[PDB]
C-alpha cells in the first residue's frame, strides 16, 4: 500500500497543494484555528523525499514479505 | 508553584511520551475488558 | 432480528465457528506442558476468546451467514448502543479534543512577540484549559453561536 | 539485446512456433553448458592444486553429490 | 510575449534586491519618481532564455515569470544544437 | 540516372511486387 | 549567534527563534524550517566555514553507531539467550526451526507464536545467530 | 498625530498577499504627489521569504473607516 | 531555418522537433490560434464534427460488414447456446500452425474473434435474420456516411451559407430538437420496432417485398385513433414462447404484462416500444416551448432574468446567465460533457440488472466487457466535463458582466467549497480504512469473530419497499400487508419489478457489509476526484500563490521555484492530476461488479459475503484466483486457449509501467544528455554532414504529464481490458 501511496509525493505538482493547504486555511480561520506556525506545502524536492523513500520502504518489504512465507513452510 | 494562568514549557516530541503512554494505557483498558465491540455501562 | 440472523440464543453457523476454527486451537495433540509453565495456548488465548462460551455477554447481536455478527444500529429491538453509545461517546471525547484545540490558540497572538510558542508547549496538553471540556456543561453548544466567537469575529 | 529478448518468446511463443524461440533448447544450443570455467574450477584440484575432495564452492561442474541428510544443500 | 512574464513590482529599486538572469534585464531606467527611482519590468528581451530567477529575489508582489513565452526560438533554449 | 522526375513510381511497382506475390500463394504451407 | 559569544556564558542556549542561515528562520512563523533541521541537520556549509570541528563532530557522531550496533546486538544475544529456543534447537538441529522473539498475548496478538522447535510459541528467525 | 497617519489598516486589491487582513502601517506619505505611498506591516509572512510591503491609499478601503 | 505548420506561428519555425509534437496537437484549440474568427472559429468546428458523424458511419458499416459472409450468423440465430460468436478473421503471418488451435472456433473456418459487443443480440433483437435477408450494412450507412461530409464541404462552401451569428440561437435551435431531433427521433423508432421487428421476434417474417401486405392484425390500424387504445395488451405474448416462433406467440402489441424467462431475459418485445412511443409526446410537447418568430411561447431570458426561486429578496442576483453559456462556447460543450457523464452510466449500469437483448446476461461475458467501456468513457468524460468548465473561467468569462450574479458569488464564496468537499473525503477516507484493514488485521490473527462488519440498512431498506420479498418483515405501514399500495396493484407492478432475490439474475443482488465499504469506496472517489476538479476548476483564475495566473489559464504547466516553490497549478494539470481517481473510482466500481457476477455465476456468493468485508482476498481470491485460465495460456506446454489476451495483459503491465519515466524524470534530466548524445553524429564519421531538420531536444514540462498518462492509462485500461476477459471466458464463475 505504501509503496502505493508514493506515486502520490512522486507525481504530483507544488503550488498545488498549497492551492489546496489554503482551502484548508480558510475554514481553519472562520473557525478562529489555523495562521500560527504558517502551515505550507511540501518543499519541491522534500516531496521528491517523499518520494523514494517510499517507494522503496514500499515496494522492498513487499517482498521481504513475499519472500518469509516461501521458505518458512515448504522451502 | 504553578498557580494561575498558564504554566511552564516542554519539548518537541513530549508526544512520544503521549503516544506512547496515555494511548499506552487504554490497551490498560483493552484488557481490563479484553474486549469491545459495543460494551455495559456503569 | 433484522436482515442477518438472529443474536446468540441461537445462531447455528456461529456456533462451528466457535468450535472448529478455534478448537483446533487444538490441533496439537500434546505439545509439551504435562505441568510444565510456559506455553499458554493451552490457558486462554482459547478460554479468553474461549469461555466466551453460549455466552460473550448476550449482547442481542444479530449474525448473519457463516455467523460473524452485523451491526444494525438503527434504535429497535435491541441494538442502540453500538453507534450511539460509543457515538456520542466519539464526539464528547473529540470537540474537547479541539475545544482545547481552539483554546492552546486562542490564548496566544498577544502580550509581547507570540511568533512560535507552540514548537515547544506552554502547559503541556495545555494543562490549564485542560478540563474546560468536561467542565463543558452546554459550553460552545450556545458560547460558540452567541458572542465571542460571535458572527462579528465570523 | 538484453530485455526485448524476452519479449521475442512471448510475441513468438504466444504466437506459438518454439522451431525459433530462445530456449534452452531450440535456439542452437545443445544439452550442454559444461565447457567454459565453472567445469575448470570444480576440476582444479589437479593443478598447482595440493586438493582436498570436492573443490572450493561444491555448485561447481565436477563430481560430487551426497551433500545433507535432512534436505539438501548445494550442488553443480 | 514572445517574452512576456511579469516580475513588475512598484519599488523597482535594484539594491540588495536583484541582478541574477543571463543578459536579459538591461534595466534601471529610471521613471519621473517612484522612490530608489529606477522602474518598469524589462529591457529588450529578445536575447535570453526562460528563468524565474527573474525574481525568485526582488519582489513582483503578484506574480513572477516562469516559462510563459511559447514563440519560442532556439537561442531561445540551450538547444538549438 | 534518368531521376529525373521518379521515386513515386518505384514506390507502387516495386512495393507492390515485393508483396503482390510476395503475400498470396497457390496451396498455403500456411501460417 | 549573536547571543553571548564570548567568554561570558557557560549559560546555554535554550530559547530564542532560529539558526541555520542568516535572515533566518525569522521571527516570522513558517513550517519548512521542521523539515529543514532535520533533513540537512548533518551537511556543512553551515555550523561553520572552517573545517576544522566538522572532522571533529563526525569521529564523535561516528562513535554513537558502534554505541547502538552495540546496544543492538546486546537485545539480540539477550533475546537469543533467555528467549530461548537455542538450547532446544542445538542438541536437536535438522529439527527445530528457531526462534527468539516472541508477542505478550496482548489484543490479537499470539497468532504470530506458533511452535518452533524445542517445545515452545514463538515467532521464527531469519538472522542466522544460532549458527554463528 | 491629531487626523490618523497608520493605526490599523487592511488591504484591498486581491493579489496583495494579506489581502483582507488588517495589520499595522507606518510612515505613510506626505506631499500632494505620487502614487504608491504607505509602508504596512504585520506578523504573517507570505509567499516569498521577505514580505513587508508597501500599498497606496487609492483603496486602502480600511474600511469603516 | 524555413516555414511551415500552416495554422499557427510561434510553433512553424520553431527550430526543435516540438515543431512536430506540438504540432499535431494543437491542431484542434481553433478558438485563438493564427487563423481564427469568432466566424472562423464556430464554422470552423462545424465542418470539423460533419466531418464527424461521417467516421461513426464507417466504424459501423465495418461492424455489420465483417458479418455477412462468416462469423456465424445463420448459425447463432438458430439457438445462440454460450459458446463462441464471432467479431472478424484474424490473419497475422506470425501466427504459428496452432491457427489451427481453438483460434480457429469451431463453425467458421479460419481463426476468428467473436462479438463482445452486442451488436450481436441487436443487429439480431430488432429481428435482422436470414443470411441470404442479410448483407445489407454498410450498403446504407455507409451511402450515408458520405452524405455526413458532403454538408461538411457544402455548408463550408461560402455561398450557400455556412452560417455565422446564426450559432448563438438556442429557443429557435433545441426549440427545434428537443421536438424535430430526439421526439421524432424516438417516435420513428418507435415506428420501426413495431411495423418491422417486433413481428420478427415473438412472431414470424416480413418479406423485403411486402410492407403493405404486410400487418400486424387482420383489420389494421383498426380503431386507434379511434381514441380506444387499450385492447392493444390483451394476451400479447405468453411464456410458453419458444422465442422467435410465435407458437405461444399471440399477436397485440404493446403490453407491460408476464416478465422474466430462463429462456431469455431482456426487456419484454413491446415495452421497449410504447415507452418509445409514450416519451415520444412528452418532448414534441416540450418542443415547441420557446420561441422562433411566429410569437408564442418563450424568451430564455425573462424567465431567467429576475425569474429566481430562492432568490426574491436574499439580495444574490441572475444577470445574463445566457449571453455567458451562449457567449462562451466551453460552458457549453462541459454542460454537454455531463449529462452526457452522468447518463453514460445511467446507461450502462441500467443496461445490466435491465438488459434489452435476446440473450444477454445469462451470456455474461459480453455483459461484463460493456458495462465498463460505459463506465471507462463515463467517468473518462465528466473529467473532460469538469475540465471545459475551467476553460470557461479563462478563455472566456467576465468578471464585470457576471457579477452579484450566482456564476460568480461561487468564485467570490469559493474557499469553503473546496473544504466541505475536503471534509468529505478526509472523513470517507480514514474511516473507510479503518474498516478493511481491521478487516484484516483480525482475519490472519485468528479471529474471523471480532472483525467490523455493518450491514449495509438504508440499502436493503431501498427494495423492501419495493420487491425484495426477502424472507418477509413488516415495516411499520407496509407489513407485508394491510396495507399494500391499496392505490396501485394488478396494473403497473405485475410480474415486474418483481425479480425479487432471484438467485441468478434477479436485479438486485441481496446486499451486505462486503457492499456497506466499496459503496463507501465509490463515494470516497467521487468527491476526492472532484474537490481536485471543482479546486481545479474553481481557480483557473488564480490564487495567493499565482494571484494572476490567466490569459492563457489552461495548460501553463509549471512555473518558476521560490515563491513557495510553485508547479502543476495549471487548472489543466489538476485535470492532469484528477485523471487519476477517475482511474481509481471507475475501478473500484468496475472491480466490484465482477467478484459479484463471477461468483454469482458458475457458482455461490457467500465468496464476496465474508470475503469482501476485508482487503487482502479481494487480492487473494480475486486478482489472484481468477487469473488462472489466462496465464498459463502461453505455459511453458505450448499456446492453449487465450494467447490474444495474457500477451494484451502483459503488454497491460508495460505500457503501464513505463509511464512512470514521463511522470517520475521531467524534461530537465533527459535534455542535458542528449546535449551531450548530439555531441556524437556532428563528431563521429559515417554519420556527419547528415543534418536533421529538427533539433534533438526534450519533451515539454506539460508534455510528459500527459504522455505518462495516454500511456499510464491505455497499459491501465488495456490491462482488465484482457483480464475480466481473459477470465470471465473461461470461467468458472
Ligand atoms: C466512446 C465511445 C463509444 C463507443 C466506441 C461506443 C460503442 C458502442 N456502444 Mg455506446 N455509448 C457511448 C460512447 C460509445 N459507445 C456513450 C457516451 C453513450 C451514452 C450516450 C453510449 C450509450 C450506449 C448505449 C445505450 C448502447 C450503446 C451501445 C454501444 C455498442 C453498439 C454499437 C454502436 O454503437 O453502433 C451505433 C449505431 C449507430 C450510430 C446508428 C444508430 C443510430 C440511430 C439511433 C439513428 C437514428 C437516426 C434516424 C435515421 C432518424 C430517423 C428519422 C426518420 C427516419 C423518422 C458499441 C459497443 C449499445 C449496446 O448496448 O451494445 C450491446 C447500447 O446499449 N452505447
Ligand atoms: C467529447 C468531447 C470534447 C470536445 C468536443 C472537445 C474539444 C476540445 N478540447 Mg477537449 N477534452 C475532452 C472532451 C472534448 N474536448 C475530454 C473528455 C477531456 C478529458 C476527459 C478533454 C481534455 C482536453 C484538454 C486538456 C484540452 C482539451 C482541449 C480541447 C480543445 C482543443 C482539442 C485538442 O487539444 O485536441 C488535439 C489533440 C490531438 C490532435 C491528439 C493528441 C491527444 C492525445 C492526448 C491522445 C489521447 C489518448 C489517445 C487515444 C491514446 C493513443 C491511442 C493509442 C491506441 C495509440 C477543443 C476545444 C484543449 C484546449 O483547448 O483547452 C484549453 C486542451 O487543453 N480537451
Ligand atoms: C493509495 C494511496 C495513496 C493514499 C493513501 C492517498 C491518500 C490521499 N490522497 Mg492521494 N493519490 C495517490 C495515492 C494515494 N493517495 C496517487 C497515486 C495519486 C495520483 C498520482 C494521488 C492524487 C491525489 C489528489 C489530486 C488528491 C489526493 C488526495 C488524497 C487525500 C484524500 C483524502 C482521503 O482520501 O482521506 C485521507 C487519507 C487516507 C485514508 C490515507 C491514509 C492517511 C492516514 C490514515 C495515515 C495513517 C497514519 C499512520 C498510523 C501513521 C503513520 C505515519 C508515520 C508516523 C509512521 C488522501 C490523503 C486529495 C487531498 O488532498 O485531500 C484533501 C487530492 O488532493 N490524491
Ligand atoms: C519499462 C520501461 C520503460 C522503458 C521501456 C524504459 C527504457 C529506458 N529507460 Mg527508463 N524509466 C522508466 C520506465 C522505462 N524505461 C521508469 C518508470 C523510470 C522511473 C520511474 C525510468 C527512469 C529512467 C532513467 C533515469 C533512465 C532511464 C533510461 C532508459 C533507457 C535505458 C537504455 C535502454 O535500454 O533503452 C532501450 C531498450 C528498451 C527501452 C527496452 C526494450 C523495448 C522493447 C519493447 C523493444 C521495442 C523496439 C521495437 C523496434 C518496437 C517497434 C515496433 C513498432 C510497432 C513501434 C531506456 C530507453 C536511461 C537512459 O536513457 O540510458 C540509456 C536513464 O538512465 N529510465
Ligand atoms: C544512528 C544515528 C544517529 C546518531 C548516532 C546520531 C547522532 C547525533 N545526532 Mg542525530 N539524528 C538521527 C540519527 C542519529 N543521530 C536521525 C534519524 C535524525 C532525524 C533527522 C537526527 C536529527 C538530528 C538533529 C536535528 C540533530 C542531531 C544531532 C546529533 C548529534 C548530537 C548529540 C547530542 O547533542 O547529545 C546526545 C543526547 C542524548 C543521548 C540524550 C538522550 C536523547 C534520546 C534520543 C536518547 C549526534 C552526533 C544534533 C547535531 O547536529 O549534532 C551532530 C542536531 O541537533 N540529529
Ligand atoms: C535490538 C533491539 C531492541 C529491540 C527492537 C527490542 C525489542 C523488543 N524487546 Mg528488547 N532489549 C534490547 C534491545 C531491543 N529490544 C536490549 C538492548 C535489551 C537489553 C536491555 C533488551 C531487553 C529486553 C527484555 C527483557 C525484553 C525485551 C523485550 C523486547 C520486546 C519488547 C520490547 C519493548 O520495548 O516493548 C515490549 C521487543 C521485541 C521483551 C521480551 O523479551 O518479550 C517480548 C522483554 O521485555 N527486551
Ligand atoms: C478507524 C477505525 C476503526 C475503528 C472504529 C475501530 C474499532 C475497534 N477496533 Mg480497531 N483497528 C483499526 C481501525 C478501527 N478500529 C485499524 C486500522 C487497525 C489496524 C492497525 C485496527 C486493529 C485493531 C485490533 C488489533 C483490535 C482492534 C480492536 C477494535 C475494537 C476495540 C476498541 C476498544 O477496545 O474499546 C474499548 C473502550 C471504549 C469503547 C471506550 C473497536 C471495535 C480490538 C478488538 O478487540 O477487536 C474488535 C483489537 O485489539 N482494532
Ligand atoms: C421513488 C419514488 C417516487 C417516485 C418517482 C414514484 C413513482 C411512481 N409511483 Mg410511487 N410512491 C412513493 C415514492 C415514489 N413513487 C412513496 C414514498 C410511496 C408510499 C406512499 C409511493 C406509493 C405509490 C403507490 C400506491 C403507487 C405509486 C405509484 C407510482 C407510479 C405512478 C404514479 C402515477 O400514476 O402518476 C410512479 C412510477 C402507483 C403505481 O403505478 O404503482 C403500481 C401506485 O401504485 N406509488
Ligand atoms: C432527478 C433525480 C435526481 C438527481 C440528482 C441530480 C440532479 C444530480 C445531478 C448531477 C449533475 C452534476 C453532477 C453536474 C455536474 C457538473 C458541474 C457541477 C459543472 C461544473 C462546471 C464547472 C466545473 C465550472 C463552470 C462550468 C460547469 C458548470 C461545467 C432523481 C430523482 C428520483 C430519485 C433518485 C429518487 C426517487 C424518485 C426519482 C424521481 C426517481
Ligand atoms: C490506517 C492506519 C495505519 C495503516 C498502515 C498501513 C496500511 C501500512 C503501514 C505500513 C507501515 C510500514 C510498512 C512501516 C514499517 C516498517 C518496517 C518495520 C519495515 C522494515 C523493513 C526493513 C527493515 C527495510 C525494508 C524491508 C522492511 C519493510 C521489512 C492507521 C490509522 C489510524 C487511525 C484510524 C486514526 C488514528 C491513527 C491510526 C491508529 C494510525
Ligand atoms: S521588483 Fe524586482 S527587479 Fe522589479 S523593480 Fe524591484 S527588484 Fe526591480
Ligand atoms: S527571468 Fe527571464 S528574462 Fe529574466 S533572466 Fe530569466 S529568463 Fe531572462
Ligand atoms: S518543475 Fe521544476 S522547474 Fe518546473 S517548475 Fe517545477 S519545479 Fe520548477
Amino acid at each position: 500500500f505504501v509503496w502505493a501511496f508514493s506515486l502520490m509525493f512522486l507525481f504530483s505538482g507544488r503550488g498545488y497543494w498549497q492551492e489546496l493547504i489554503e482551502s484548508i486555511v480558510w475554514a481553519h480561520n472562520k473557525l478562529k484555528v489555523a495562521p500560527a506556525t504558517q502551515p505550507r506545502a511540501l518543499s519541491i524536492v522534500q516531496g521528491r523525499a517523499v518520494g523514494v523513500t517510499h517507494y522503496l520502504l514500499g515496494g522492498i518489504a513487499t517482498t521481504w514479505a513475499f519472500f518469509l512465507a516461501r521458505i518458512i513452510a515448504v522451502g | 508553584m504553578r498557580d494561575f494562568k498558564t504554566y511552564l514549557s516542554v519539548a518537541p516530541v513530549l508526544s512520544t511520551l503521549w503516544f506512547g503512554s496515555l494511548a499506552g494505557l487504554l490497551i490498560e483498558i483493552n484488557r481490563f475488558f479484553p474486549d469491545a465491540l459495543t460494551f455495559p455501562f456503569f | 432480528d433484522i436482515a442477518g440472523l438472529t443474536p446468540c440464543k441461537e445462531s447455528k453457523q456461529f456456533a462451528k465457528r466457535e468450535k472448529q476454527a478455534l478448537k483446533k486451537l487444538q490441533a496439537s495433540l500434546k505439545l509439551y506442558a504435562d505441568d510444565s509453565a510456559p506455553a499458554l495456548a493451552i490457558k486462554a488465548t482459547m478460554e479468553k476468546t474461549k469461555k466466551r462460551f453460549d455466552n460473550y455477554g448476550k449482547y442481542g447481536l444479530l449474525c448473519g451467514s457463516d455467523g460473524l455478527p452485523h451491526l444494525i444500529v438503527s434504535g429497535d429491538q435491541r441494538h442502540w448502543g453500538e453507534f450511539i453509545t460509543p457515538g456520542i461517546l466519539f464526539l464528547y471525547i473529540a470537540g474537547w479534543i479541539g475545544w482545547v484545540g481552539r483554546s492552546y490558540l486562542i490564548a496566544i497572538r498577544d502580550e509581547k512577540k507570540p511568533t512560535q510558542k507552540e514548537i515547544i508547549i506552554d502547559v503541556p496538553l495545555a494543562s490549564s484549559l485542560l478540563f474546560r471540556g468536561f467542565s463543558w456543561p452546554v459550553a460552545a453548544y450556545r458560547e460558540l453561536l452567541n458572542g465571542e466567537l460571535v458572527d462579528n469575529n465570523f | 539485446h538484453s530485455f526485448g529478448l524476452y519479449i521475442h518468446n512471448d510475441t513468438m511463443s504466444a504466437l506459438g512456433r518454439p522451431q525459433d524461440m530462445f530456449s534452452d533448447t531450440a535456439i542452437q544450443l545443445q544439452p550442454v553448458f559444461a565447457q567454459w570455467i565453472q567445469n575448470t574450477h570444480a576440476l582444479a584440484p589437479g593443478t598447482t592444486a595440493p586438493g582436498a575432495t570436492a573443490s572450493t564452492s561444491l555448485t561447481w561442474g565436477g563430481g560430487d553429490l551426497v551433500a545433507v541428510g535432512n534436505k539438501v544443500a548445494l550442488l553443480p | 510575449m514572445s517574452h512576456s512574464v511579469k516580475i513588475y513590482d512598484t519599488c523597482i529599486g535594484c539594491t540588495q534586491c536583484v541582478r541574477a538572469c543571463p543578459t536579459d534585464v538591461l534595466e534601471m531606467i529610471p521613471w519621473g519618481g517612484c522612490k530608489a527611482k529606477q522602474i518598469a519590468s524589462a529591457p529588450r528581451t529578445e536575447d535570453c532564455v526562460g528563468c524565474k530567477r527573474c525574481e525568485s529575489a526582488c519582489p513582483t508582489d503578484f506574480l513572477s515569470v516562469r516559462v510563459y513565452l511559447w514563440h519560442e526560438t532556439t537561442r531561445s533554449m540551450g538547444l538549438a544544437y | 540516372t534518368k531521376r529525373g522526375l521518379l521515386l513515386k513510381f518505384l514506390i507502387l511497382g516495386g512495393g507492390s511486387l515485393l508483396t503482390y506475390v510476395s503475400a498470396n500463394a497457390p496451396q498455403d504451407v500456411l501460417p | 549567534l549573536v547571543d553571548r559569544d564570548p567568554i561570558k556564558t557557560s549559560f546555554e542556549q535554550w530559547a530564542k527563534p532560529g539558526h541555520f542561515s542568516r535572515t533566518i528562520a525569522k521571527g516570522p512563523d513558517t513550517t519548512t524550517w521542521i523539515w529543514n533541521l532535520h533533513a540537512d541537520a548533518h551537511d556543512f556549509d553551515s555550523h561553520t566555514s572552517d573545517l576544522e570541528e566538522i572532522s571533529r563532530k563526525v569521529f564523535s557522531a561516528h562513535f554513537g553507531q558502534l554505541s547502538i550496533i552495540f546496544l543492538w546486538l546486546s537485545g539480540m544475544y539477550f533475546h537469543g539467550a533467555r528467549f530461548s529456543n537455542y538450547e532446544a534447537w542445538l542438541n536437536d538441529p535438522t529439527h527445530i526451526g528457531p526462534s527468539a522473539q516472541v508477542v505478550w498475548p496482548i489484543v490479537g496478538q499470539e497468532i504470530l507464536n506458533g511452535d518452533v522447535g524445542g517445545g515452545f510459541r514463538g515467532i521464527q528467525i531469519t538472522s542466522g545467530f544460532f549458527q554463528i | 498625530i491629531g487626523p490618523k497617519r497608520g493605526s490599523k489598516v487592511k488591504i484591498l486589491r486581491r493579489e496583495s498577499y494579506w489581502f483582507k487582513n488588517v495589520g499595522s502601517v507606518v510612515a505613510v506619505d506626505q506631499d500632494p504627489k505620487t502614487r504608491y505611498p504607505v509602508v504596512v506591516r504585520f506578523a504573517k509572512v507570505n509567499y516569498a521569504n521577505i514580505s513587508t510591503n508597501n500599498y497606496a491609499l487609492d483603496e486602502v478601503e480600511e474600511v469603516a473607516a | 531555418a524555413l516555414r511551415i505548420p500552416r495554422f499557427s506561428q510561434g510553433i512553424a519555425q520553431d527550430p526543435t522537433t516540438r515543431r512536430i509534437w506540438f504540432g499535431i496537437a494543437t491542431a484542434h484549440d481553433f478558438e485563438s490560434h493564427d487563423d481564427i474568427t469568432e466566424g472562423r472559429l464556430y464554422q470552423n468546428i462545424f465542418a470539423s464534427h460533419f466531418g464527424q458523424l461521417a467516421i461513426i458511419f464507417l466504424w459501423t458499416s465495418g461492424n455489420l460488414f465483417h458479418v455477412a459472409w462468416q462469423g456465424n450468423f445463420e448459425a447463432w440465430v438458430q439457438d445462440p447456446f454460450h459458446v463462441r460468436p464471432i467479431a472478424h478473421a484474424i490473419w497475422d503471418p506470425h501466427f504459428g500452425q496452432p491457427a489451427v488451435e481453438a483460434f480457429t472456433r469451431g463453425g467458421a473456418l479460419g481463426p476468428v474473434n467473436n462479438a463482445y459487443s452486442g451488436v450481436y443480440q441487436w443487429w439480431y433483437t430488432i429481428g435482422l435474420r436470414t443470411n441470404e435477408d442479410l448483407y445489407t450494412g454498410a450498403i446504407f450507412l455507409l451511402f450515408l456516411s458520405f452524405i455526413s461530409l458532403l454538408a461538411g464541404w457544402l455548408h463550408l462552401q461560402p455561398k450557400w451559407k455556412p452560417s455565422v451569428s446564426w450559432f448563438k440561437n438556442a429557443e429557435s435551435r433545441l426549440n427545434h430538437h428537443l421536438s424535430g431531433l430526439f421526439g421524432v427521433s424516438s417516435l420513428a423508432w418507435a415506428g420501426h420496432l413495431v411495423h418491422v421487428a417486433i413481428p420478427g421476434s415473438r412472431g414470424e417474417y416480413v418479406r423485403w417485398n411486402n410492407f403493405l401486405d404486410v400487418l400486424p392484425y387482420p383489420q389494421g390500424l383498426g380503431p386507434l385513433l379511434t381514441g380506444q387504445w387499450n385492447l392493444y395488451a390483451q394476451n400479447p405474448s405468453s411464456s410458453n414462447h419458444l422465442f422467435g416462433t410465435t407458437q405461444g406467440a399471440g399477436t397485440a402489441i404493446l403490453t407491460i404484462l408476464g416478465g422474466f424467462h430462463p429462456q431469455t431475459q431482456s426487456l419484454w418485445l413491446t415495452d421497449v416500444a410504447h415507452h418509445h412511443l409514450a416519451i415520444a409526446f412528452l418532448f414534441l410537447i416540450g418542443g415547441l416551448m420557446y420561441r422562433t418568430n411566429f410569437g408564442i411561447g418563450h424568451s430564455i431570458k425573462y424567465i431567467l432574468e429576475a425569474h429566481i426561486p430562492p432568490g426574491g429578496r436574499l439580495g444574490r442576483g441572475h444577470k445574463g446567465l445566457y449571453d455567458t453559456i451562449n457567449n462562451s462556447i466551453h460552458f457549453q460543450l462541459g454542460l454537454a460533457l455531463a449529462s452526457l457523464g452522468v447518463i453514460t452510466s445511467l446507461v450502462a449500469q441500467h443496461m445490466y440488472s435491465l438488459p434489452a437483448y435476446a440473450f444477454i446476461a445469462q451470456d455474461f461475458t459480453t455483459q461484463a466487457a460493456l458495462y465498463t467501456h460505459h463506465q471507462y468513457i463515463a467517468g473518462f468524460i465528466m473529467t473532460g466535463a469538469f475540465a471545459h468548465g475551467p476553460i470557461f473561467f479563462i478563455r472566456d468569462y467576465n468578471p464585470e458582466q457576471n457579477a452579484d450574479n450566482v456564476l460568480a458569488r461561487m468564485l467570490e464564496h469559493k474557499e469553503a467549497i473546496i473544504s466541505h468537499l475536503s471534509w468529505a473525503s478526509l472523513f470517507l477516507g480514514f474511516h473507510t480504512l479503518g474498516l478493511y484493514v481491521h478487516n484484516d488485521v483480525m482475519l490472519a490473527f485468528g479471529t474471523p469473530e471480532k472483525q467490523i462488519l455493518i450491514e449495509p440498512i438504508f440499502a436493503q431498506w431501498i427494495q423492501s419497499a419495493h420487491g425484495k420479498t426477502t424472507y418477509g418483515f413488516d415495516i411499520p405501514l407496509s407489513s407485508t400487508n394491510g396495507p399494500a399500495l391499496n392505490a396501485g396493484r394488478n396494473i403497473w407492478l405485475p410480474g415486474w419489478l418483481n425479480a425479487i432475490n432471484e438467485n441468478s439474475n434477479s436485479l438486485f443482488l441481496t446486499i451486505g457489509p462486503g457492499d456497506f465499504l466499496v459503496h463507501h469506496a465509490i463515494a470516497l472517489g467521487l468527491h476526492t476526484t472532484t474537490l481536485i476538479l471543482v479546486k481545479g476548476a474553481l481557480d483557473a483564475r488564480g490564487s495567493k500563490l499565482m494571484p494572476d495566473k490567466k490569459d492563457f489559464g489552461y495548460s501553463f504547466p509549471c512555473d518558476g521555484p521560490g515563491r513557495g516553490g510553485t508547479c502543476d497549478i495549471s487548472a489543466w494539470d489538476d485535470f492532469y492530476l484528477a485523471v487519476f481517481w477517475m482511474l481509481n473510482t471507475i475501478g473500484w466500481v468496475t472491480f466490484y461488479w465482477h467478484w459479484k457476477h463471477i461468483t454469482l455465476w458458475r457458482g455461490n456468493v457467500s465468496q464476496f459475503n465474508e470475503s469482501s468485508t476485508y482487503l487482502m482476498g479481494w487480492l487473494r481470491d480475486y486478482l489472484w484466483l481468477n487469473s488462472s485460465q489466462l496465464i498459463n495460456g502461453i505455459t511453458p506446454l505450448v499456446c492453449n486457449s487465450l494467447s490474444v489476451w495474457a500477451w494484451m495483459f502483459l503488454f497491460g503491465h508495460l505500457v503501464w509501467a513505463t509511464g512512470f519515466m514521463f511522470l517520475i524524470s521531467w524534461r530537465g534530466y533527459w535534455q542535458e544528455l542528449i546535449e551531450t548524445l548530439a555531441w556524437a553524429h556532428e563528431r563521429t564519421p559515417l554519420a556527419n554532414l547528415i543534418r536533421w531538420r529538427d533539433k534533438p531536444v526534450a519533451l515539454s514540462i506539460v508534455q510528459a504529464r500527459l504522455v505518462g498518462l495516454v500511456h499510464f492509462s491505455v497499459g491501465y485500461i488495456f490491462t482488465y481490458a484482457a483480464f475480466l476477459i481473459a477470465s470471465t471466458s473461461g470461467k468458472f464463475g
